[PDB]
């Protein structure tokens, strides 16, 4: 029903957000098969940086109170080929994340379902007829293998490991 | 990716012609490598027809979308090296470019084992050929005027990158036992730029 | 000014890992991401993936996913590529390489810098360190029998460096009892014989050894 996203800190109830995008990493190499792997970034904040459609909330991976699309999500990179440039989402709809105050954040699991698909579809105009899976972050920093985020003067830090764990046809 | 051709011979002066092909439109985003034997391959072009700084102007490339080719317009001695396309994080599989230049026989010396090896309990014999051109050469090992086959190992150098030519070495590999039991030892070269075969040999115990 | 230096050779037993490093020198570390790319012997390139040392966030080609973990040191520029579970076919030069900017943009994946290369050996023999034999001599021909060693490689000197012209190390023969053996000769002028002290510098860094051999007439 929910995806649970582990933090530390807790952040409180009033840090609820609105999943506005995230911007992914398509993992290289020959495929010797009809797929194609997306991971969340292995850039930095140069590539969050160059989205331009973040609004005032800093964070890593997933964008929070950011803008919408105004038709569908909207996917955007420098070089698609490229597997150094980040590729980035921005969504039509929000996925809200609410946090409960004791340590943990929720998503309903229905809804990012939804928004995978609809991600995995616009992939798919971009790479050909290939199944879409996306895996979890391949490593890195502390705030950037999690989903870390500032909020009320406080930065938190949320393993995303179970937002990045589906196949789609 | 794919490279046409695999392996090229060419004189110097000559223009050599690489040409390699992409799956996709990548517009210009070609690089082009250079590999000399025991070194890390080193960019010559970028961006399809971009030359490195410090290149000479006998190396260009062109093309755009799938087809590219990479030219050397006079080949030098010293360009003798394995050239790579590139595309993003693939390579292609790579042209060996190589040197035709006029026969040169093998200085031929043989060398028999040293006491000191056969302490070990083994002997090694050694055949050099010096500087030859072509590649090709036939060596055989004759011990009391008796073809040996199945105990010795050749090793070639790369082409030198000077006088474009090639040194080979033949080793029999024997025991301290079976040696001594042997007196006349041989080796004998056949070779383009020899209108003879050519033999040296020592005694052993001389 | 530029450079990558990057670890000596190895030897790994199958199944085991193996970690080569790569420190960079004469830039800032943090500006350019790190590629890894392996050769196995005679063979073309292969990419294995980048480190991005901002961040330390990678990007694996899928054929080395779960198998290779890439980290890096910036307080010493240093970048490493850790590669477990290694099977006969590991066996490769593995280089570490940076990009150099395209002046226009098209060169992201551009490799103007690339490091000296790491052989790794995969196999059970034991690490053995080479004998060194001489080959004893208006042109002379003469040089070093280097026998019986493990893994590769081995780097032959003569005269300190002091003799380059006419010298010709072979490229190394895996006999039949598992062991590398090669020879280094030279071309000498006759006349000098006698009067020419000359000595073959073997270096095995592997099992740690350095051999200063003269070779003399009979
Ligand atoms: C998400 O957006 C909706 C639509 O504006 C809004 O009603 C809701 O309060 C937002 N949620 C959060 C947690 O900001
Ligand atoms: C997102 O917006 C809501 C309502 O405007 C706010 O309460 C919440 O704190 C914001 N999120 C962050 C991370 O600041």
């Amino acid at each position: 029903d929910t995806i649970t996203l582990p933090c530390r800190p807790a952040p409180p109830p009033h840090c609820s957000s609105n999943i506005t995008g995230l911007i992914l990493t398509r993992q290289g190499g020959y495929s010797n098969a009809n797929t194609v792997i997306f991971r969340p970034s292995g850039g930095d904040w140069r590539d969050i940086a160059r989205c331009q459609i973040a609004g005032t909330v800093v964070s890593t991976q997933l964008f929070l109170n950011g803008s919408l699309a105004e038709e569908e999500v909207v996917i955007r990179s420098e070089d698609w080929r490229d597997n150094a440039k980040s590729i980035c989402v921005q969504l039509a709809t929000s996925v809200e994340i609410a946090c409960t105050g004791a340590g943990h954040c929720a998503i309903s699991r229905a809804k990012w379902a939804n928004t995978l698909k609809q991600i995995a579809s616009k992939l798919r105009e971009q790479y050909g007829a290939k199944t879409i899976i996306f895996k979890p972050s391949s490593g890195g920093d502390p705030e950037f293998v999690n989903h870390s985020f500032n909020c009320g003067g406080e930065f938190f830090y949320c393993a995303s490991t179970q937002l990045f764990a589906s196949t789609w046809f | 990716m794919t490279q046409s051709p695999s392996s090229l011979s060419a004189s110097v002066g000559d223009r050599v012609t690489i040409t390699c092909q992409a799956s996709q439109d990548i517009s210009n985003y070609l690089n082009w490598y250079q590999q000399k034997p025991g070194k890390a391959p080193k960019l010559l072009i970028y961006g399809a027809s971009n030359l490195e700084t410090g290149v000479p102007s006998r190396f260009s490339g062109s093309g755009s979308g799938t087809d590219f080719t990479f030219t050397i317009s006079s080949l030098q001695p010293e360009d003798i090296a394995t050239y790579y396309c590139q595309q993003y994080e693939f390579f292609g599989p790579g042209t060996k470019v190589d040197i035709k230049r006029t026969v040169a026989a093998p200085s031929v010396f043989i060398f028999p084992p040293s006491d000191e090896q056969l302490k070990s309990g083994t002997a090694s014999v050694v055949c050099l050929l010096n500087n030859f051109y072509p590649r090709e050469a036939k060596v055989q090992w004759k011990v009391d005027n008796a073809l040996q086959s199945g105990n010795s190992q050749e090793s070639v150098t790369e082409q030198d990158s000077k006088d474009s030519t090639y040194s080979l070495s033949s080793t029999l590999t024997l025991s301290k036992a079976d040696y001594e039991k042997h007196k006349v030892y041989a080796c004998e070269v056949t070779h383009q730029g020899l209108s003879s075969p050519v033999t040296k040999s020592f005694n052993r115990g001389e | 000014q530029v450079q990558l230096v990057q670890s000596g050779a190895d030897v790994k037993k199958p199944g085991a890992s193996v970690k080569v490093s790569c420190k960079a020198s004469g830039y800032t570390f943090t500006d350019y991401y790190m590629h890894w790319v392996r050769q196995a012997p005679g063979q073309g390139l292969e990419w294995m993936g980048w480190i991005n040392p901002n961040s330390g966030g990678t990007n694996y080609a899928q054929k080395f996913q779960d198998r290779v973990t890439m980290t890096r040191d910036t307080s010493v520029s240093t970048a490493y590529m850790e590669v477990s579970g290694l099977r006969s076919d590991d066996t490769a030069v593995y280089y570490c390489a940076r990009i150099k900017l395209c002046n226009g943009g098209s060169c992201n994946w551009s490799l103007g810098y690339w490091g000296q290369g790491s052989l790794v050996t995969v196999s059970s023999a034991s690490t053995k360190g080479p004998s060194v034999f001489p080959l004893a001599p208006g042109t002379a021909a003469l040089g070093c029998l280097v026998k019986d060693y493990f893994p590769e490689p081995v780097t032959v000197s003569w005269n300190s460096g002091a003799l380059t012209s006419g010298v010709h190390t072979f490229p190394a023969v895996l006999q039949s009892s598992g062991l590398y053996s090669l020879s280094s000769v030279v071309t000498v002028p006759s006349s000098s014989l006698g009067t020419q002290t000359y000595i073959c510098n073997v270096n095995h860094k592997p099992s740690n050894t350095k051999v200063d051999k003269k070779v003399e007439p009979k």
